[PDB]
């Protein structure tokens, strides 16, 4: 019936292959973790709406800024992630990530993701992070980065636990189900 | 928000790296493919063939052959009817190289004079025999008396690296109707 197809943009690290991983095949990998996943397509189901969401992932690297953007034409929504702990990856999405996105699609919904969520309490992260002067991304502090890219969504999720994770997939559905012309 | 076009990288150099990297060998082969490197000897990076404009409300077909005499294009007049909406549709073929945010530029004139300027991103490609299509989001023609006329545009596609791929002029005439 209906095709949707969303790419997932972010640094390297913030977690976007766990993200696919875990999400489609209901476990998170915590072993062998492929520098890209392969695109899958999820069969869902969103108030008796037959939905078939195309899944992309990206190679972060600055090495691929060349080859990346050639997976952008025809997305309906972006999910622009990075890691609840840390703040680089927070500033890159200021810095690089939504001005890729818009430059190639200026039209198209995003969704800021905040990865990691479990880690945000985490007593060792905390203290690494505040080891080299830096703290946790809040959820303020996330929500408003996602104001001043003007995303459609802000959402926090944790691909380790799943907290979260299937309404990431839910919301970028949302997206383009029920957009605002 | 600010933006600065990367480093330029040939298809060699984008092949080579990370060469023992299983799982960006298909990420290469899903974007660039693999098998016979195909070209069409004498014909340029890009080559776009023809600006269609899909018009649902439309009687006839409004589009525009690129391959043939711009000339007669340059003195020729499109007709769209005020407030319709409508899609453009891009036909094109990349060659040889990869064409980074490939771009649509248009200066409208009117009186002879430059009233209007406007583009749509296409986007980046990757070369292969097969042409591409591409769709821009609903639009909606101008409306109103001191909207409807003539106007002279000066189309243009160039990309990133700002290489004009193309450049052709053509007529527009909003109307009250499509007659
Ligand atoms: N605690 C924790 N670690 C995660 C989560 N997601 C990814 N990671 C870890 O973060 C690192 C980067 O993961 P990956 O998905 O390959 O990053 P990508 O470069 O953005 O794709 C790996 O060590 C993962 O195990 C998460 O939700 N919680
Ligand atoms: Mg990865």
């Amino acid at each position: 019936m209906q095709a949707i197809k969303c790419v997932v943009v972010g640094d390297g690290a913030v977690g976007k292959t766990c993200l696919l991983i875990s999400y489609t095949t209901n476990a998170f990998p915590g072993e062998y973790i492929p520098t890209v996943f392969d695109n899958y397509s999820a069969n869902v189901m969103v108030d008796s709406k037959p939905v078939n969401l195309g899944l992309w992932d990206t190679a972060g690297q600055e090495d691929y800024d060349r080859l990346r953007p050639l997976s952008y034409p025809q997305t309906d929504v972006f999910l622009i992630c990075f890691s609840l702990v840390s703040p680089a990856s927070y500033e890159n999405v200021r810095a690089k990530w939504f001005p890729e996105v818009r430059h190639h699609c200026p039209s198209t919904p995003i969704i800021l993701v905040g990865t990691k969520l479990d880690l945000r309490d985490d007593k060792d992260t905390i203290e690494k992070l505040k080891e080299k002067k830096l703290a946790p991304i809040t959820y303020p502090q996330g929500l408003a980065l996602a104001k001043e890219i003007d995303s459609v969504k802000y959402l926090e999720c944790s691909a380790l636990t799943q907290r979260g994770l299937k309404t990431v997939f839910d919301e970028a559905i949302r997206a383009v189900l029920c957009p605002q012309p | 928000g600010n933006y600065k076009p990367p480093p330029q990288k040939s298809l060699k150099e984008l092949q080579e790296m990370d060469k023992d990297d299983e799982s960006l060998i298909k990420y290469k082969k899903t974007l660039l493919g693999d098998g016979p490197v195909v070209t069409d000897p004498k014909a340029p990076n890009v080559v776009v063939t023809r600006l269609t404009l899909v018009c649902e409300s439309a009687p006839g077909p409004i589009t525009m052959d690129l391959t043939g005499d711009l000339e007669a294009l340059k003195k020729e007049t499109i007709v769209l009817k005020e407030g319709s909406e409508y899609r453009v549709k891009i036909h094109f073929k990349v060659n040889r190289d990869i064409v980074s945010g490939l771009k649509y530029v248009q200066h409208t004139y009117r009186t002879g004079v430059k009233v209007d300027k406007a583009t749509f991103m296409v986007g980046s490609y990757g070369p292969r025999p097969e042409e591409y299509e591409f769709l821009t989001p609903v639009e909606e023609a101008p409306k109103g008396m001191l909207a409807r006329g003539t106007y002279h545009n000066k189309s243009f596609f160039t990309d990133d690296d700002k290489q004009d791929h193309l450049s052709w002029e053509w007529n527009l005439s909003i109307k009250k109707e499509w007659g």
